Parts: C-alpha cells; structure tokens; sequence
C-alpha cells in the first residue's frame, strides 16, 4: 500500500482492527508500541 | 512548468517544437540552446495517512 | 481424496502451482484482463517512454 513509518513488523498473526491494506494491518500491542502484521 | 527533466529517447519531427500526451499538457520539449529533446514529469507525491 | 467416487480435483486447490488456486480459478483469473490494482510505482517506472 505504501511506506509506513513508526510500526514494527511482527511475524505473528492476529485478527486485526486497523486495516492498512493488502493484508497488512496495524494494531497497538506490547514497552508498548504499534505493530504491523 | 515544474517537474523533473530527463533525456527522452524519442525523436521529434523537425518543424514542430514540443510534444503532448492525452491531456493538453506538455510531456516533452526541445531545449533552445543545444536542441535536446527532454522528458517532463511532475515530482513524486501521494496522500499521507495516520 | 476418495470422496465415494466423485472427482473434485478441478475445484480443490492445486499445490503444485505457486498460487494455490484450482485450475478453474486459474482459467477464470487469466480470462479477466484486469488493470493495475495498487502497485508501488516508485515513480521510476512512471518516468520513461513506456
Ligand atoms: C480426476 O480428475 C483428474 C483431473 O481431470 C484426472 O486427472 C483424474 O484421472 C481423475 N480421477 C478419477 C477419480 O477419475
């Protein structure tokens, strides 16, 4: 979708709440920040 | 106009000066000094999101 | 995959292909000549004589 700055990519997988696009979608989780999976 | 000028490989016919595209916007131009044909492209963009 | 004699290989996913789509889905995905849907141009591909 585009370059996103400020979120760490995580190799886990969750049903998600903030859609970013093309499968990737961020959330707020733990020393607690924004992840992208 | 504003944008990035780059070396267009395409060849104009001698008598007409500059090209166009689908819209009536300049898409190429011939440099007055060295008679070089150039590309034209607006600088990159795209909306941001939070 | 012995479903009592019925043969579902045409609709069940095909693992051999890198896209795990059944042959019917591949056929009807190739037939539709869809456009570009959200590529990352990077602005470099955009400039040029394409
Ligand atoms: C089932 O269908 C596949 C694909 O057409 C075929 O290769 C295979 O021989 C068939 N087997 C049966 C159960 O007749």
């Amino acid at each position: 979708a585009g370059c996103l700055i400020g979120a760490e990519y995580v190799n886990n997988s969750y049903e998600c709440d903030i859609p970013i696009g093309a499968g990737i979608c961020a959330s707020y989780q733990t020393s607690q920040s924004i992840i992208a999976y | 106009g504003t944008g990035v000028l780059t070396e267009s490989n395409k060849k104009f016919l001698p008598f007409q000066q500059f090209g166009r595209d689908i819209a009536d916007t300049t898409d190429a131009v011939r440099d007055p000094q060295t008679l070089e044909i150039l590309d034209i492209t607006p600088c990159s963009f795209g909306g941001v999101s939070v | 995959k012995y479903f009592g004699g019925f043969n579902f290989s045409q609709i069940l996913p095909d693992p051999s292909k890198p896209s795990k789509r059944s042959p019917i889905e591949d056929l009807l995905f190739n037939k539709v000549t869809l456009a570009d849907a959200g590529f990352i141009k990077q602005y470099g591909d955009c400039l040029g004589d394409i």
